[PDB]
């Protein structure tokens, strides 16, 4: 055998074991989710409080690309940052040439082609992150989820990390119970709940909630972090549902 | 090595007790042809800075995009982007001042004279000049092009030195600026009647005024002027 020792090598199955091994690193990471809503998207993430010494609200994991796209990821955090740095270069060179801010499907493929490129050679390692991202453009709201292989799709709801199955199950219920659509302010509250429900799969260390959102009405189409009263309102909503 | 094509004339500005005023007409000249009349040559960066640009308009539009991209880049991984780590006038200027000098040193300048007017986070007035050569200076009054020759003399009658700044109110300062814009309309052949004016105050913030016009002009005496010397009729 030895087919798993080198990246970009096909096993006899037709699989790239190094990419599947990168997925294990993603599965090991903290939970992160994405919820598509009426006129925008909502992102949320589980931040494990390793120690009391961690400064609250000052280890931000969700990243903005351009002014209208939000990105969150699970797995190897530095790999996720590298991907976002690239996204920002891609978005900047798009706006530079075409004037208009980069559309979300266009942006999604820019990351996709870059991550896919890291499964083509043995001199690079695949990305150890699944990236949930999206935003609002001229065609409306879009939510995406990108994996180590370079595979990505459009999603109504997306989840990844150690509590992905718990989150997915809870996401599927929202899609069934809200066929006409979920509002932006509702999605923020739901996002909080789902992170709290998905925290049951990582319950040794207690955690810190972090939420962001793009919405054509609420945030004027721009990416903003959910802070202060709106954040505490969402936390209380989640606290009430677990009990 | 460039030559400017579509050009914008004077930018004028001055400090007053609580902030700064900056103004520039809405004309995009094409040599002697007064080609474009809806040009905005004052560009606000955030809610605390206004960059006034004269000279080549294509290079002005490039600078606009850099400032626009600077705001975006500052927001990245910055929870305090709208607070303590927001863009200051001094940051924005130094960036431009760097770019202008780097381009002149590569013998490929941005053919512009720029005045960055704003108010710092500590409440201090910021007003500084930079041009295509990368030459920088600061003064209670600053002006580009014809404004340097005609506006500055008038504005310096109000604020002649640093100690006159606390004595000058926003009403007086704005009146001098508007007066100067009229004088430039009389005498600058590449100026227009329509202009924009911006006030950055440490209390009331950024007030951006559009579609102003030069008015209260003296033209009546022209009827009495006949010929060029001896002619009586």
């Amino acid at each position: 055998t030895g087919y798993d020792l080198s990246n970009s090598v096909f096993s006899p199955d037709g699989r790239n074991f190094q990419v599947e091994y990168a997925v294990k690193a993603v599965e090991n990471g903290t939970t992160s989710i994405g919820i598509k809503c009426n006129d925008g998207v909502v992102f949320a993430v589980e931040k494990l409080i390793t120690s009391k010494l961690l400064v609250p609200q000052k280890n931000v994991k969700i990243q903005v690309v351009d002014r209208h796209i939000g990105c969150v990821y699970s797995g190897l955090i530095p790999d996720g940052r590298h991907l976002v740095n690239r996204g920002r270069e891609e978005a900047a060179s798009f706006k530079k040439l075409y004037k208009t801010p980069i559309p979300i499907p266009a942006f999604a493929d820019r990351l996709g082609q870059y991550v896919q490129a890291h499964t083509l050679y043995n001199s690079v390692r695949p990305f150890g992150v699944s990236t949930i991202f999206g935003g609002v453009d001229k065609n409306g709201a879009h939510l995406y989820m990108l994996e180590p292989s370079g595979s990505y799709w459009g999603y109504k709801g997306a989840a990844t990390g150690k509590g992905r199955q718990s989150a997915k199950a809870e996401l599927e219920k929202l899609v069934d119970h809200h066929p006409e659509g979920l509002s932006a302010r509702e999605a923020v509250k739901q996002a909080a709940k789902i992170i709290y429900l998905a925290h049951e799969d990582n319950k040794e260390k207690d955690f810190e909630l972090e939420i962001s959102w793009c919405s054509l009405s609420e945030t004027n189409g721009l990416h903003k972090f959910v802070k202060g009263d709106l954040l505490q309102e969402a936390i209380d909503f989640a606290q009430k549902e677990i009990n | 090595t460039q030559q400017p094509i579509v050009t914008g004339t004077s930018v004028i500005s001055m400090k007053y007790d609580n902030g700064v005023i900056i103004a520039a007409d809405n004309l995009g000249s094409y040599g002697s042809l007064l080609r474009f009349n809806g040009v905005e040559r004052l560009i606000p960066v955030g809610d605390n800075t206004v960059v006034g640009i004269s000279g080549d308009i294509s290079d002005m539009q490039h600078i606009e995009r850099l400032l626009k991209d600077l705001v975006t880049e500052n927001a990245y991984d910055n929870p305090l982007a709208d607070a303590e780590e927001a863009l200051e006038p001094s940051y924005i200027f130094e960036y431009l001042a760097t770019v202008m000098y780097q381009r002149r040193s590569k013998m490929n300048p941005l053919w512009n004279a720029i005045i960055v007017a704003g108010v710092q986070s500590n409440g201090d007035q910021f007003l500084r000049y930079v041009n295509l050569l990368g030459v920088t200076y600061s003064s209670p009054t600053l002006a580009t092009g014809f404004g340097a020759h005609m506006a500055n003399p008038l504005l310096r009658k109000v604020v002649d030195r640093e100690s006159d700044i606390p004595k000058t109110t926003v009403q007086v300062a704005e009146e001098a600026i508007v007066n100067a814009m009229r004088v430039l309309y009389y005498r600058d052949a590449r100026s227009s009647r329509n202009f924009s004016l911006a006030i950055i105050d440490k209390n009331t913030g950024l007030t951006f005024k559009k579609n102003l016009q030069v008015e209260n002009m003296k033209w009546d005496f022209a009827k009495d002027i006949k010929g060029y010397g001896t002619q009586k009729i």
